[PDB]
This record gives C-alpha cells, sequence and structure tokens, in this order.
C-alpha cells in the first residue's frame, strides 16, 4: 500500500527524464542511458528508506558538448535544481540565485513543485549575464517536443542568423515570430532576438523549413 | 539599387504578367501610329501585331523586377524565355 505517493514518484521520475532530454537538446553532454533511467533504478538511486524521494540530490550539472561548442562558444555549463520545498520562498531561492552566481554557472534551471512566492520570483533577473529559468514539475512530466504536432526547432547561431538575414535580405522585423514564453522556446531556453529554424514535414514538398525569431 | 547582369537569381522565364503588360504597352504605341519592327504580313490589329513582335523578339523593352528589399534586376524582353 503506497497510495498517492506511488504514482507521485513516477511523475518526479518522468519529469526528471524530460529535464535530461531538454538539456541534451540544448546542446549538453548527456548519456542516452541516463535519459532512459528505469523507474526502479530511480527509486533506489534517489529515494530514502521510507518511499519518499529526496529531490535535493537529484540536482546536477550539465556541460556543453564538443559539438555544441563548435557553434556556440559562449555556452558555459548549466545547473539544474530540484527544490525539496513545495512552495519556494525568498530565503530558499536566494540560496539558489547565489549558488549559480558563485560557481560561475552561465545558466541555472530551477525546477519547483507547486509554485514560488511572487517575492522570490522577482529574484531571478539579478545576476547577469547568467540567466535563471523556472519550471513547474507538472509542466515537465511530459516532453512536449515529443508530440506529433510539434516540429523540430533548432536554435541558430548568430552566424547562421546573419547568414539567414543576408540571403533573404530581411530586417529582423520581417521574420515570423515566436513568443519568448512559448512552450518550445521555454524548452530550448530561447532568448529574445534569437532565431530558430523549424523543419517541418510538408504534404506539398518533402520538407519545408521556416524561421521564427524569439520576441 | 541595381544588380549586375551576373548573379541574377530571378527566373529566366517571362511571367504571364510581364508578357500581359508588354503586349499591352506595345499595343498602345502601335495603335498610336508608332513604327513597327516586324514585317506586317497582313495583321492590322495592334495587339495581334504586338504579339508578332514578341515572338520574333523585336520589342526593345526592359523589365525592371524589383526585389522586396528595394534592389532590382534588369531583364530584356529579348533575353526572357517566353513559354506560358
Amino acid at each position: 500500500m503506497d497510495q498517492e505517493n506511488e504514482r507521485n514518484i513516477s511523475r518526479l521520475w518522468r519529469a526528471f527524464r524530460t529535464v535530461k532530454e531538454m538539456v541534451k537538446d540544448r546542446g549538453y553532454f548527456i548519456t542516452q542511458e541516463e535519459v532512459e533511467l528505469p523507474l526502479e533504478d530511480f527509486k533506489a538511486k534517489y529515494c530514502d528508506s521510507m518511499g519518499r524521494p529526496q529531490r535535493k540530490m537529484m540536482s546536477f550539472q550539465a556541460n556543453p558538448t564538443e559539438e555544441s561548442i563548435s557553434k556556440f562558444p559562449d555556452m558555459g555549463s548549466l545547473w539544474v535544481e530540484f527544490c525539496d520545498e513545495p512552495s519556494v520562498g525568498v530565503k530558499t531561492m536566494k540560496t539558489f540565485v547565489i549558488h549559480i552566481q558563485e560557481k560561475n554557472f552561465q545558466t541555472g534551471i530551477f525546477v519547483y513543485q507547486n509554485n514560488i512566492t511572487p517575492s522570490a520570483m522577482k529574484l531571478v533577473p539579478s545576476i547577469p549575464p547568467a540567466t535563471i529559468e523556472t519550471f513547474n514539475e507538472a509542466a515537465l512530466v511530459v516532453n512536449i517536443t515529443h508530440h506529433e504536432l510539434v516540429p523540430k526547432h533548432i536554435r541558430l547561431s548568430s552566424d547562421e542568423k546573419r547568414e539567414l538575414l543576408k540571403r533573404y535580405r530581411l530586417k529582423e522585423s520581417q521574420l515570423p515570430r515566436i513568443q519568448r514564453a512559448d512552450p518550445v522556446a521555454l524548452y530550448l531556453g530561447l532568448k529574445r532576438g534569437e532565431v530558430v529554424k523549424i523543419i517541418r514535414k510538408s504534404e506539398t514538398s518533402g520538407r519545408y523549413a521556416s524561421y521564427r525569431i524569439c520576441m | 539599387k541595381a544588380i549586375p547582369k551576373d548573379q541574377r537569381a530571378t527566373t529566366p522565364y517571362m511571367t504571364k504578367y510581364e508578357r500581359a503588360r508588354i503586349l499591352g504597352t506595345r499595343a498602345l504605341q502601335i495603335s498610336m501610329n508608332a513604327p513597327v519592327f516586324v514585317d506586317l504580313e497582313g495583321e492590322t490589329d495592334p495587339l495581334r501585331i504586338a504579339m508578332k513582335e514578341l515572338a520574333e523578339k523585336k520589342i526593345p523593352l526592359v523589365i525592371r523586377r524589383y526585389l522586396p528589399d528595394g534592389s532590382f534586376e534588369d531583364w530584356s524582353v529579348e533575353e526572357l524565355i517566353v513559354d506560358l
């Protein structure tokens, strides 16, 4: 008898996979093996003797791949954080906003449970150039990019971006747009001004490639 | 803003529109007693003549296809491949 907690562990596990996959798509070195970490190994490698999972230890660091660095040089390491506190507070986030800033982490992903205090929320933009992202577990229990309707989105380098505008001879304002808080942009941690090549299937031609600039 | 005769990416083919306006402008001049460059083998209708000039490639006109960015390419009617 494990009631709710049983199917509650499975959600933290699933979301953990989405975070691994997400980080990998951004361009960080991660074993396909780690992504496919079976539930049982999770319950062991990350849970205490009582059935309850200890999010504090799930947190990890992510490093840019050799391949990723060849295009995006300024891509520093990344830090993921799973807060054991359901509702995060200003005192709780501060410790995080500092951890990143301290270890000179370029990007910090804060994965919380139910929500965060509006007070704490206004603690994110405060350590440039390092940026901090927030994700509600629920929104990660499923990888949206694994959905039929969601095509392949690829962050373009400022180089490609320049190349893109040069050939089609376009102003930035003439390119199709994509919202900053767009689920996929949030997924690839897109920043305003960045372009994404969207490779979609077409019933007209084979493939069709479109572009969207993050607003 | 001008584009060298080389490096032209635009179609070698004439567009139905280009042809339509060329047959229209040229016919206007023929109807106004302007000189004809093709041997009039009977034809009297201006447009019918304009068309004969297009086929025999004797229309001294140039189409300035502008690109959305402001630049433009210059194609001569003679040059344009007509097949519509």
